[PDB]
C-alpha cells in the first residue's frame, strides 16, 4: 500500500489543466483543478508503538486551491494501510488511453505472489470507467506515500 | 436560482438519480431559445441519460 | 440582471493569449501582452486586461 496520490497535467503548477488524484485512506479525492505544487510530490502517514495506530499528518501537496473544473468526491471507507514486507502481492495497474478528449481509466487488480520484478503471464486491461474531460494534457507525475 | 456565475468562470452542477421532464419548461419561466443538438428534442422523456 | 446604473458584476474575457480546450476553466487575470514590451503587471503599452 505505497502509491496513494497522482497528478495529471501539462504544467502541473496551476497554469495548464492539472488534475490531482489521491486514493487516500478514507476518501476518493479526484480534482481536475488549478493546483500549485512543491518540488517532489509525496503523501504522509505515521505509526505509533503503544497502539498500532497509523495517523495521517502530511500535507505539502498544494499551497493554494480555489478553482475546480471536475471534482469527484466519493464514499469514505477504511483502508488497511499496510507496509508489510515479504513476497510481492498486489498489482493495481492503471492503463490510460485518451482518445477524443475523454481520459479513460481501466481496472485490473490481482493478489499475485512472487519476490521481485514484474511477473509474466496474460492479464487483460479491460475497460472500467471514463472521466469525460476535454482538456490540455502533456505530462503527469505521481504522488507516493511516506510511511 | 438568483445568480449564476460569469462566462470566464462558468458554474458546474452534478445531476443524477432523479426523474426529469421538459413539459414543465412552460410554467416557471418562458424560454427564448430551446434547441437540442444530436437527439430528437421531444424524446427526452423516452431515454435514460 | 439589468440595473439602472448597470450590472458590472459579470465579466467576459476580452482576449486570451492562447485558445481553449472543451470543458475547461481559467481565471488567471495577467496583463495581456498585445505586442512588444512584456508587461509583468504594469499596464503600459501593449499591456491590456
Amino acid at each position: 500500500n505505497i502509491i496513494r496520490g497522482w497528478i495529471f497535467g501539462t504544467t502541473l503548477d496551476s497554469k495548464t489543466q492539472s488534475l490531482l488524484i489521491v486514493n487516500n485512506a478514507t476518501n476518493v479525492v479526484i480534482k481536475v483543478c488549478e493546483f500549485q505544487f512543491c518540488n517532489d510530490p509525496f503523501l504522509g502517514v505515521y505509526y505509533h508503538k503503544n497502539n498500532k495506530s497509523w495517523m495521517e499528518s502530511e500535507f505539502r501537496v498544494y499551497s493554494s486551491a480555489n478553482n475546480c473544473t471536475f471534482e469527484y468526491v466519493s464514499q469514505p471507507f477504511l483502508m488497511d494501510l499496510e507496509g508489510k514486507q515479504g513476497n510481492f502481492k498486489n498489482l493495481r495497474e492503471f492503463v490510460f488511453k485518451n482518445i477524443d478528449g475523454y481520459f479513460k481509466i481501466y481496472s485490473k487488480h490481482t493478489p499475485i505472489n512472487l519476490v521481485r520484478d514484474l511477473p509474466q503471464g496474460f492479464s487483460a486491461l479491460e475497460p472500467l470507467v471514463d472521466l469525460p474531460i476535454g482538456i490540455n494534457i502533456t505530462r503527469f507525475q505521481t504522488l507516493l506515500a511516506l510511511h | 436560482a438568483t445568480r449564476f456565475a460569469s462566462v470566464y468562470a462558468w458554474n458546474r452542477k452534478r445531476i443524477s438519480n432523479c426523474v426529469a421532464d421538459y413539459s414543465v419548461l412552460y410554467n416557471s419561466a418562458s424560454f427564448s431559445t430551446f434547441k437540442c443538438y444530436g437527439v430528437s428534442p421531444t424524446k427526452l422523456n423516452d431515454l435514460c441519460f | 440582471d439589468s440595473k439602472v446604473g448597470g450590472n458590472y458584476n459579470y465579466l467576459y474575457r476580452l482576449f486570451r493569449k492562447s485558445n481553449l480546450k472543451p470543458f475547461e476553466r481559467d481565471i488567471s487575470t495577467e496583463i495581456y501582452q498585445a505586442g512588444s514590451t512584456p508587461c509583468n503587471g504594469v499596464e503600459g503599452f501593449n499591456c491590456y486586461f
